Order: C-alpha cells, then sequence, then structure tokens
RNA sequence: CACCAACUUCCUAAACUUAAAUUGGGUUAAUCUAUAACUUUAUAGAUGCAACACUGUUAGUAUGAGUAACAAGAAUUCCAAU
C-alpha cells in the first residue's frame, strides 16, 4: 500500500535520491534549459519553483542564504540566483518553470523523455503547440453565440 | 478406411436399360514385344483370342501395336470418359483373357464405396407419410380446449 | 518441477496469438503544420525541435569561448545577437553573444 | 412527372461531359509546381484537361489526400475534383488552416446543396416543390437556409417534431451513401434547357450569366440531383458528420406563392463537437435568419 | 537455401486485350539476414497486414521495438522501385498483401553454468517477406447480422433427408 | 490518413472559446437546479398516510470525517459526518416490471461534469432536466410512498433518535497475503526455519487429491461493498445538510455512501413518526432550526455537567 | 402367455472347423555377376540382402520458453572535453 506518498524512490536510497535532484537542479540554474528523463524532471519540478521563493527573500536573510548554499553545488550560480533569476520574477506569484514531454530517447533503452527549463530565458524558443484560431469553422459559431447572448440581456 | 476414402450414390450413365442397351467400353490399345519373354503370354493371346473377341464385341475399337517393349500394357476407355490402365508383365493366356472380359462388363464409373444398394426415383405411389396423415381433423377446425 | 508432457503447437498458437498479446494500433498520430512531419498529438514535433537544439548548441559554444574558464557564470542577463544587429539602449550592460550567420526566420 | 425531370436532365448533363472530354485530342503535358510551405519545390507534370488537384496529392502522401478540402490555383479556388488547364501554381487548404475563410463559405454552400435534395424527394408525388434559391449567410449567422416555395394545397400545414426528424434521417443516408460532388462549366444555353421549368432559376441562370464575360455558369450534381453553384464545393458527402435540420420558418410577405425557409447546420469528421456544445447551437439556429 | 521471393519479380504476362479489367502491379521484397529473432519479428509482421502504405509507415515510426526500424527501410524500398521499375504511377496507391517472418541460419556457442557444466546457445537470424498490391486496401471484415445467422438456420433444416431407408 | 482519430472537448476550442464554454456550462447548471426547488406547486403525486408496513426511500451522502461527542453522563461517542449534496429522485419502476414484489426508486448525488462522460448517459439526464450525477442506486419502496422523479431530497428527511444502515465500497489494499487477508499465524522466525515465515501451511489433505472450491489464499483485498446495521442518529444541521451518524462508516473521505433506516427486528415500525413519503421545504409551516439534537446529547453552550 | 437378444445355426455366394516357447513347408522387396532385354523387364549364379523400440551411435530440429538469468553515476559547451 502506498496510499498519500508524495515521493518517488530514486536511487540508491533517501539520501541518493536528494543528491540526484540537487545536481539536476545545479544544472537547470547554470543552463536554463535541461533534458532528462520524464520521471525525473517531473520530480525535480517541485524544487526548482520553491528555489525561486527564497531567492525573493533577499540576499540578507540568513535562512535563505543557507538553503541557496546547500541546493547549489558551483558557488558561482548563488550571485545568479539572488540578482538575476529571482528579479526576473517579482510579478509573478508561481509558475516559473515550463516542462513539456520529448520524443522518446533513441538509445535501446526508449526512455521516456522530457524538457524543462525557467521561464524567460534568451534561447531559441520551444516549438510549443498553438490552439486553433478563431476564425475556424467551429471557433465563429460559438462566437456568435457569446455574441447574441451578451447583447440580448 | 471408409472415413479415408470417397463414396457415391448408385447410378447408370444414360439410363442404360430403359430404353436400350449399350455397351460403354469402346477403345482398347494393347503393346507388345516381338522377342521379350515377359510378354509371351500376351503374344499367345493375339495368335488365338484377339480376332474372336472383337467379332463378339462390334462396338469396341481394338489397336495391337507391336514395338520394342519392356512390359506389355492395356489401356481402357470408356464414353463418359473415364480411363483404365493395366500391366501385363508375364501373365498366361488365360490371365489375360478373362481380364479383358471384365473390362468389358464395366462401365466407367469410380470403383468406390456405394452408399445404398437400391436407388429409385419415384419411391411413393400412395404419397409421402407426414405427421397430419394418421390423425383426424375436428368439427369447425377447433384446435383443443379453444373455446369458439 | 519438470514437464511431464510436450505442448503441442496447436496450444502454443493459442497462447502467442491470443489478441491480448498482439501489438496495439495507434490512434494520435497527426501531421506537423511548420515541417509536415508525423507527430503525435500529446508530445512535440522531433524534426521541429531538432531545429531548435542545434542552434541552442552553437549559442552555447559561444558561450564557452567567451567566458575562457568554470566558475565565470555573469551576474548580469545575457542576450544573443546576430550580425546586422546593434544593441538597444535597454540592452545596455547585457552580457551579448554574437553569431555570425543571420537571424533565423522562427527566432524571434 | 417528376421522374422525367431527373432522367432527361441527366442526359443532358451527361451528353456535355463528353462532348467537352471529345474536344482534347490526345495527351499535353502542363507543368504545375507546388508554392505550399511543406514539401517545397515539387512539381508535378501533368495530363491536360483531365488530371485534377486530387491526382497532385496522390503523388506525395495519403495525408493530403484526407486533409485536403480545396487548392488555390494561382490564387482562386478550384474543386478538387475540377480538371486541371493549364501551367499554375498549387496549394492546398484545410480546415484548421490560420485563415479558413474560403474553406468555411465552401463547406457551407455544399450542406446547403444536400439540403435541397432532400426536400424534394421527402414528399408525396401529388404535390408540387419547385426551389427558388439558396441565399448566401455569413457562418456567424448561426445555420445555413434554403429557401422553396410548396403547393398551395399544403399552405395550411406546418411540420411537426416528427417531420422535422424524418429529413434528418434522410440527410444522414445521404451521408452514408459518400458521393462526390460532381463539377461543370456550361454556357448558359445548356443551362436554360436543364432548368427552363424552374421560373425562378431561369432568371437566376440568366443573371449569373449577364455578370461573366461568356456565358459560363457553374453546375454541381450529387448523384441524379441538379444545381447551379455560386462557387466551388466539398469534395464528397463523407466529409460531414453532424447534420440537423433545425426548423422552418414561413416568410410573411407571400401573398401570391407561400415561400418556406428551411434550416439547419452540420460539421465535418475534422472538427466534431461534444454533445453539450452541439445541443447549444441548435437551439440558436433555430431562429429565423435574415439575409444581409 | 533457397532464395524464390527475389525472382517473382521478372514474371511477364502478355499484353491485355482492350476489353478486359486493367491487371493491378505487384512487387515481392525482402532482407534476409537479420539479427533478430523471428518470432518476435511475427508480431511487428502481423500488424501491418491488409492496411495502406502509409498507414503502414505511421505505425511503424512510434513503436519501441528494435524489428520496427528494419521493417519501415524495406517497405520504403519497396515503395521506391515499385514506381521506379514496376510502372505504378502514384506512390500513396499501394497496400500490403503479404508480410511474414522466416527462419535464417543460425550458429552454435557454449553457455557457462555453475558446476563445470554448460548449454548450447543459438545466435538467431530471421528473414522479411512482403508483397506490394496497387489499389485501395479492400474493404473489412462484417459480422454476421442476425437475419443472416438465421437464414441459414433454415438452410440446414432444409437439407435434412430420411436416413437408411428406401 | 482514412482512418480513425480520437477527439476530446477542449482539441478545437480557441483560446476565448475555451473559457467561454467553460462559463456556460456553468450557468447551464444552475439554471437547472433552481427550477426543481419547488415540488410540491409542480402537480405532486398522491400523497397517502402511513400504514404499518410501509418502507421509505433514502438518500445519498458523501463522508466529510469524524469529531468526538458527549452524552448528559460525561461518556464520549466518535461521530462521523454526512452531507447530503444534490440528491434527486430519477426513476420509478412499478412492482411488476422490477421484479421484486415491492417496487423501486433510484436516487443520484453529487453532480458532476458533463464533458467526459458517453453520450447515453447525457441523454438520459437532458429528458429529466438536471446535470449528471455520478452515482444511482435504488431503494425499495412502496406504493403509497412513492415519490414522483425530479424531486429533491434533504438532509431533514432522516430525524435525530432513528437507528440508520449505511453501505459503501471499502478501502482498497491491492494483492495481499495470507497473513494480512485471513489472520494466519505464519511459522516461527528462527531455530531453523528455511524460507518459511508468512506462507500457508498444507492446502489440504492429500486423500481427496484436489483443492476445495472456495479455498483461502493470498488475492486482492478490500474495495468491496460493506454495510454497517444498526447506527444512531445523533444530530442533525438542517443549514449545511449535515447527519451526525454513531461510529464508523466504510470507505475513505470524500467517497458516497448510501443511507437508509435500519432493517433490523426491533426498529420495524419506526418510521410513523418521521415524515412518511418524505421532507418537503417548499411548503414552509414552519422553519426547523439550525441544529437538531438528541436530548441525551449534551450540546455545547451548556453550563459544565456536575454529575450531581 | 409373447417379444427382444452372440458368424451359435440356416439363407445368396463361398468355406470344409478350437494363448503360446518350439517344430515342418510355399512365396517375395533390394543390389551385384553371366546371358539376354531397351521408359526399366526374363532365366540362373551370388550377398555387408529388409528395424515404431537395445537410458543404442552420429547429425538435425522441437518442448520447457521468448522463460531463468545478464548490464552503463548526473548535466553540458562533449568519450584521452569541462
Ligand atoms: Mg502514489
Ligand atoms: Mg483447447
Ligand atoms: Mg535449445
Ligand atoms: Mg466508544
Ligand atoms: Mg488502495
Ligand atoms: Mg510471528
Ligand atoms: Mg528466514
Ligand atoms: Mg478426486
Ligand atoms: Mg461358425
Ligand atoms: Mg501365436
Ligand atoms: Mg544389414
Ligand atoms: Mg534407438
Ligand atoms: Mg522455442
Ligand atoms: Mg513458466
Ligand atoms: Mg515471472
Ligand atoms: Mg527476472
Ligand atoms: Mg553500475
Ligand atoms: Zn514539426
Amino acid at each position: 500500500i502506498s496510499h498519500g506518498r508524495v515521493y518517488r524512490r530514486l536511487g540508491l536510497g533517501p539520501e541518493s535520491r536528494i543528491h540526484l535532484l540537487r545536481n539536476l537542479l545545479t544544472g537547470l540554474v547554470r543552463h536554463e534549459r535541461i533534458e532528462a528523463t520524464w520521471a525525473r524532471a517531473d520530480e525535480m519540478r517541485g524544487y526548482a519553483e520553491k528555489l525561486i521563493d527564497y531567492g525573493k527573500l533577499g540576499d540578507t536573510n540568513e535562512r535563505a542564504m543557507r538553503m541557496a548554499d546547500f541546493w547549489l553545488t558551483e558557488k558561482d550560480l548563488i550571485p545568479k540566483l539572488f540578482k538575476v533569476l529571482a528579479p526576473r520574477f517579482q510579478g509573478q506569484n508561481g509558475n516559473y518553470t515550463r516542462m513539456l514531454q520529448i520524443p522518446n530517447r533513441k538509445e535501446q533503452d526508449r526512455a521516456k523523455m522530457a524538457v524543462i527549463e525557467y521561464k524567460g530565458n534568451y534561447l531559441p524558443p520551444l516549438p510549443l503547440p498553438h490552439r486553433d484560431s478563431n476564425l475556424t469553422l467551429l471557433n465563429q459559431l460559438l462566437l456568435g453565440l457569446q455574441q447574441d447572448l451578451h447583447h440580448n440581456q | 478406411t471408409g472415413r479415408g476414402t470417397s463414396s457415391r450414390f448408385l447410378t447408370s450413365v444414360l439410363h442404360n436399360g430403359l430404353g436400350r442397351y449399350v455397351q460403354q467400353l469402346q477403345r482398347l490399345s494393347l503393346s507388345l514385344s516381338r522377342d521379350a519373354p515377359s510378354s509371351r503370354g500376351a503374344r499367345e493371346f493375339v495368335e488365338r483370342e484377339v480376332t474372336d473377341f472383337a467379332r463378339r464385341n462390334p462396338g469396341v475399337v481394338v489397336y495391337v501395336n507391336p514395338r520394342p517393349c519392356a512390359m506389355p500394357r492395356i489401356v481402357a476407355e470408356y464414353l463418359n470418359g473415364a480411363v483404365r490402365e493395366e500391366n501385363v508383365n508375364s501373365k498366361s493366356v488365360e490371365e489375360i483373357k478373362s481380364l479383358v472380359q471384365k473390362l468389358a462388363d464395366q462401365s466407367g464409373l469410380d470403383v468406390i464405396r456405394i452408399r445404398k444398394p437400391f436407388h429409385t426415383d419415384n419411391p411413393s405411389i400412395q404419397g409421402q407419410w407426414h405427421p397430419f396423415t394418421n390423425k383426424r381433423t375436428a368439427l369447425h377446425g377447433l384446435r383443443p380446449r379453444e373455446l369458439r | 518441477a519438470a514437464p511431464k508432457n510436450r505442448r503441442t503447437i496447436e496450444v502454443n498458437r493459442c497462447r502467442r496469438r491470443n489478441p491480448q498479446k498482439l501489438i496495439k494500433i495507434k490512434n494520435n498520430i497527426d501531421i506537423c503544420p511548420e515541417c509536415g512531419h508525423l507527430k503525435q498529438k500529446h508530445v512535440l514535433c522531433g524534426y521541429c525541435y531538432e531545429k531548435v537544439r542545434q542552434e541552442t548548441t552553437k549559442i552555447r559554444q559561444q558561450i564557452g569561448a567567451q567566458e575562457g574558464g568554470p566558475f565565470r557564470a555573469p551576474s548580469v542577463e545575457t542576450m544573443v545577437l546576430y550580425t546586422g544587429e546593434k544593441p538597444s539602449e535597454k540592452d545596455q550592460g547585457k552580457r551579448i553573444v554574437e553569431r555570425n550567420i543571420k537571424r533565423p526566420s522562427w527566432f524571434t | 412527372s417528376p421522374t422525367e425531370l431527373t432522367e432527361m436532365r441527366n442526359d443532358l448533363f451527361n451528353r456535355e461531359k463528353s462532348r467537352q472530354l471529345s474536344l482534347t485530342p490526345r495527351t499535353e503535358k502542363i507543368e504545375v509546381k507546388h508554392v505550399g510551405k511543406t514539401d517545397p519545390g515539387t512539381v508535378f507534370v501533368m495530363n491536360k484537361n483531365i488530371s485534377t488537384p486530387y491526382s497532385c496529392a496522390m503523388h506525395l502522401s495519403e495525408w493530403y489526400c484526407s486533409k485536403s478540402i480545396l487548392a488555390l490555383v494561382d490564387g482562386q479556388p478550384w474543386d478538387m475534383y475540377k480538371p486541371l488547364t493549364k501551367s499554375c501554381e498549387i496549394k492546398f487548404l484545410t480546415f484548421k488552416d490560420p485563415d479558413p475563410k474560403e474553406v468555411n463559405k465552401a463547406y457551407w454552400r455544399s450542406c446547403a446543396m444536400m439540403l435541397g435534395c432532400v426536400i424534394e424527394r421527402a414528399f408525396k408525388d401529388d404535390y408540387v416543390v419547385s426551389l427558388v434559391r439558396a441565399p448566401e449567410v455569413p457562418v456567424i449567422a448561426g445555420a445555413f437556409c434554403y429557401d422553396v416555395t410548396l403547393d398551395k394545397r399544403l399552405d395550411e400545414w406546418m411540420p411537426t417534431k416528427e417531420n422535422l426528424r424524418s429529413f434528418t434521417k434522410d440527410a444522414h443516408a445521404l451521408i452514408y451513401r459518400d458521393l462526390p460532388f460532381e463539377t461543370l462549366d456550361v454556357d448558359a444555353r445548356v443551362a436554360l434547357e436543364i432548368f427552363q421549368h424552374n421560373k425562378y432559376k431561369v432568371d437566376f441562370i440568366e443573371e449569373k450569366a449577364s455578370q461573366n464575360p461568356e456565358r459560363i455558369v457553374k453546375l454541381h450534381r450529387i448523384g441524379d440531383f441538379i444545381d447551379v453553384s455560386e462557387g466551388p464545393l466539398i469534395p464528397r458527402t463523407s466529409v460531414c458528420f453532424q447534420y440537423e435540420v433545425s426548423a422552418v420558418h414561413n416568410l410573411n410577405p407571400s401573398q401570391p406563392n407561400l415561400i418556406r425557409r428551411f434550416q439547419g447546420l452540420s460539421l465535418p469528421t475534422h472538427l466534431r463537437a461534444q454533445f453539450t456544445i452541439w445541443d447549444k447551437l441548435v437551439e440558436r439556429s433555430r431562429k429565423m435568419v435574415t439575409e444581409d | 537455401i533457397s532464395r524464390k521471393w527475389e525472382k517473382k519479380n521478372k514474371i511477364v504476362y502478355p499484353p491485355q486485350l482492350p476489353g478486359e479489367p486493367r491487371r493491378p502491379a505487384e512487387i515481392y521484397h525482402c532482407r534476409r539476414q537479420i539479427k533478430y529473432s523471428k518470432d518476435k519479428m511475427w508480431y511487428l509482421a502481423k500488424m501491418i497486414r491488409g492496411m495502406s502504405i502509409d498507414q503502414a509507415l505511421a505505425q511503424l515510426e512510434f513503436n519501441d521495438k528494435k524489428g520496427a526500424q528494419i521493417i519501415k527501410e524495406v517497405l520504403l524500398e519497396a515503395q521506391d522501385m515499385a514506381v521506379r521499375d514496376h510502372n505504378v504511377e502514384f506512390r500513396s496507391n499501394l497496400h500490403i498483401a503479404e508480410s511474414t517472418s522466416g527462419r535464417g541460419q543460425c550458429l552454435k556457442r557454449i553457455r557457462y553454468h555453475g558446476r563445470g557444466r554448460f548449454g548450447i546457445m543459438e545466435k538467431v537470424y530471421c528473414h522479411y517477406f512482403v508483397k506490394l498490391v496497387e489499389g485501395p486496401p479492400p474493404p473489412p471484415e462484417v459480422p454476421k447480422t442476425a437475419v443472416d445467422h438465421a437464414k441459414d438456420y433454415i438452410q440446414q433444416l432444409r437439407s435434412r433427408t430420411i436416413i437408411h431407408t428406401l | 490518413l482514412h482512418s480513425k482519430s480520437s477527439t476530446w472537448w477542449d482539441e478545437h476550442l480557441s483560446e476565448e472559446n475555451l473559457s467561454f464554454v467553460k462559463q456556460l456550462v456553468s450557468d447551464e447548471n444552475k439554471t437547472q437546479l433552481t427550477s426543481k426547488l419547488n415540488p410540491l406547486k409542480d402537480e405532486p403525486w398522491p400523497l397517502h398516510p402511513w400504514e404499518p408496513g410501509s418502507f421509505r426511500v433514502g438518500l445519498i451522502a458523501l463522508k466529510l470525517g469524524m469529531m468526538p461527542l458527549w452524552t448528559k453522563d460525561g461518556q464520549k461517542h466518535a461521530v462521523t459526518l454526512l452531507q447530503v449534496q444534490d440528491c434527486h429522485v430519477l426513476k420509478y419502476t412499478p412492482k411488476e416490471d422490477h421484479n421484486g414484489k415491492i417496487a423501486a426508486l433510484t436516487v443520484g448525488g453529487k453532480t458532476v461534469s458533463r464533458f467526459y462522460k458517453p453520450d447515453s448517459r447525457l441523454e438520459f439526464y437532458r429528458d429529466l432536466g438536471l446535470p449528471p450525477k455520478q452515482i444511482h442506486k435504488i431503494f425499495h419502496v412502496t406504493d403509497n410512498a412513492v415519490i414522483k422523479p425530479g424531486t429533491p431530497l434533504y438532509a431533514a428527511h432522516f430525524r435525530p433518535g432513528q437507528y440508520v444502515d449505511v453501505t459503501a465500497k471499502t478501502i482498497g489494499k491491492g494483492f495481499q497475503g495470507v497473513m494480512k487477508r485471513w489472520g494466519f499465524k505464519g511459522q516461527p522466525a528462527s531455530h531453523g526455519q528455511t524460507k518459511t515465515h508468512r506462507r500457508p501451511g498444507a492446502i489440504s489433505t492429500g486423500d481427496i487429491a484436489r483443492v476445495w472450491p472456495g479455498t483461502k489464499m493470498p488475492g486482492r483485498m478490500g474495495n468491496q461493498n460493506r454495510t454497517v446495521y444498526g447506527l444512531k442518529v445523533w444530530r442533525v444541521n438542517t443549514k449545511h445538510n449535515i447527519i451526525y451518524v454513531n461510529g464508523s462508516v466504510p470507505g475513505h473521505k470524500n467517497c458516497l455512501v448510501k443511507i437508509k433506516d435500519s432493517t433490523l427486528p426491533a426498529y420495524k415500525d419506526s418510521c410513523k413518526n418521521l415524515p412518511f413519503p418524505t421532507y418537503f421545504p417548499d411548503g414552509d409551516e414552519e422553519e426547523l432550526p439550525e441544529d437538531l439534537f438528541d436530548e441525551s446529547v449534551w450540546q455545547p453552550s451548556e453550563p459544565s455537567i456536575t454529575f450531581a
């Protein structure tokens, strides 16, 4: 029975799981776009969001600095978090990352793959899916219905 | 072996016995060797019995072909289209003479299991039995317990 | 425990040709508008994604040359420029990456 | 007898095709180039006046054949089954293009044409029904409409709910047959010969023949039914999936003859709608639509 | 070893007479020695039976098995030769009539066990065969209706005879 | 491809219509819910009086949770909370059609979304003019107690002091071993046992040369219908339609349950005092108190209990 | 107050009378030689002269079974890189 367990079992144990996620999080901050396996990226997505919350607290907070030190192995990136990423997301209340599934890896294990990134980066835009335009046949009929109801009370 | 082989019903080629009886065998071919011990008995049959058989059966055309041969053979063909072939290697005159007579009497129909000895196209004269024969009718055609 | 009898080809045909063991057909395959290559509805196009990753490698290769060593991450934002483009006023004091080729049509 | 009109009209229709086909001797090659976004630079060498845009899609793959509803030959919409004439540039349009405006009209016309065919063969042979015209309404209006004038003996009768359901069952049976939309461009003389009985048809034919420099008129036939057309139509009748005859309204200023307009809705297979969404659109399609 | 599938492409019929249906084209293609089990290849060959060329190539592109990629390349070559050598007009107008797997020549080796024992290992190989026939795929199967079932039942009752009697 | 493809409601909706369709569906639910608020003024079926041997309809509720409760003697009772949420009568069978001696009524509850449902169900609900419900169940009702379909039901249908019966699906525990599933003892941990700790012993005797049907073996446990009999009702909250029931009820929180009055021999004919057909607030003869209690219950805000 | 039921017995055609170690006699598959024959035959002389069965010997292919079991730390700007 695994009712109510919000963690995946990864690596060689509980401590090994944290270390694997820490390495992926450090890579995301430096490069801002990363490829991992779908399960691993999905597990790390939660931590990436909470890290941007400690960055918002500010450089002078003692608790924020301690947390950032542990989770970023390379120490040239702590300035980046507090002075680049945190200012960028001041307006938003959340949803700092975007994650999408990628075609299966062609390496004889055929793993399910994903790409995770921080919003607002400088890299070329991803080929995201677009919804249909309002000019299509189905959209127009719904638009006609909306206008009648709005105008007629 | 019955379940391993085909079967048929008793029949005749063209209603052979109704109006006039017609002989089904129509052709015989016999091949021989001039000087070969195997075909000695067939040679004597030609010397003695071939001509007499032809006269008694005038509807059969008989062909005799001496040639260098290893086994003497006889081929019989019938009106319905059947063909039968028999080896005559090193047989006596009596054996061959009796064999030929059997072929004359036969109709080309296949020799296999026959399902029934008797065949009739008009089995009934008074009418075939159905469940209502031997059941009395009722007044007004009332089925049982119908009130009317 | 060892088998007590050989299993016949008729019984074996029924085990391995059961509908449970056959490959299922897929209903979520579609064509990509931009490139015309096939994709699944819930997954990104492979051909289109392949374009972006190639450009990303080129940009990162240039970024490596400028820094010249490890532990040289800037504390200011980054931006990419192509031949024929010059920094705007808003671009002042931001790391600039230079590419020889012209701006790709898809890149905005 | 109506059967006479159907038989003779078909005969004239068939004769015209044979005449034009005989006019072209031998085979002539025309260079047609693909200008669409995907698979750019392909060149199809085709037979003049026989090959069609659909044959071009055959060469590439089956994704084009199924998803392409119209083609743009040198910027003008062409029916998929209408033979090409000269070297040109070609492009294919689908229901999900960013600007499907042209496709929307072509689909909208074809559905109305299907509606008219259902009308004529629905009623008892005794009464007389004459088709007058198919109005041009934007899709925003909420339904496609057809105008028809019925018999005087019917002026007092209004269709019941079960009657409307019967028409839909007829339409759905026409979709199941999966018939192509044939096309003919014929001189006004032949069209008048084919529609002499319908005075309304005759005058409309005159209007269209007048507008064009020549007397070329556009004729379309699905199965037996024939009609004049305002423009290109859908390649086949299998494209439709959802079809409904919403309601019928009697136009008030109809003293001489009583003109009744039939309204309906449809959606293609490519753009199916959920159960509840379909209901709401149908209810809004039961309100009289003016022509503007 | 037998190689008859290859020679099937060289049959020549006499010219058809004017009053006759147009005979559709046929293409035979195979790849012979493949490092894959024939039992595993069967499941892949079975799936694409009866489908058109485009539908077959679509399903193959998203299968994870090693055999799927090999079948796809054989299919692409068959399509190319059909247009180039067998006078097929349209690429898309093709469907898979036949597709199956066959055993190849194999190799024997040693497999070690734990008490100085051993076993016999086979390195397995297989063939793949296809036939492409021009034209749209033939229509699918329709199960018997209730009325169709009944009509058979009356036919059975009508066939009865009186057994073992005159 | 000239082949099948699958769709879902959101596939073709554009950015603007996506939100609009969401709002349009929500309004439709509210209009249909208000229309049914007035049964008594909507041609109600005749209301017969109570007679011995009568059976009354029940409700569908959602399991909220548990809390403590005290009686005037200081004894403490754990209680579970059941909330009635959009309960309506759906369909009526006559006695002969149902094939039982008695007639039947079908009840639904817990309005759900319309987007991911089969067309058949949506057509059924459109006829009754109500939004779809998550679950349907059947209740055995006498002719005098029959109620017209489409009539809302409320928690005040039950009153404190009456015993009740509850039935629901139990918690699912998956494939489980014999020790947990059937409480088998097992084997010793030490003294030379070889890889036999939690396993069953002998299935059966050797003579029969087979295993009896119904033998207890490892298998999937839980996720089955179970019923609890004879649970008292302690209090009712008219404002939020909450019922308080003694003890435990099967299933997890947020799980739908079936409530009907007790069928135990002792409580055979307690229905006479309770509303016989059902409770109608539309009548509005009197407005009920927000909280209904049982006499033994010690209400909060009362003075501290002294065991004088 | 009878019927049914075994090649027991009769009838059409035939036949000429009751488990097994061991014992007495008529044929014949295959190949070679002499002499013949000429789409595969005849009379004689010969022999490594006939296999549903030895936990037989050699080779091939199944069953168990696509089962038991086997393997590469992470990201990237790339495997004698960081
Ligand atoms: Mg879980
Ligand atoms: Mg079986
Ligand atoms: Mg083996
Ligand atoms: Mg207690
Ligand atoms: Mg569970
Ligand atoms: Mg113990
Ligand atoms: Mg142990
Ligand atoms: Mg037994
Ligand atoms: Mg005897
Ligand atoms: Mg014996
Ligand atoms: Mg020997
Ligand atoms: Mg042996
Ligand atoms: Mg095997
Ligand atoms: Mg096993
Ligand atoms: Mg296993
Ligand atoms: Mg294992
Ligand atoms: Mg390792
Ligand atoms: Zn793409």
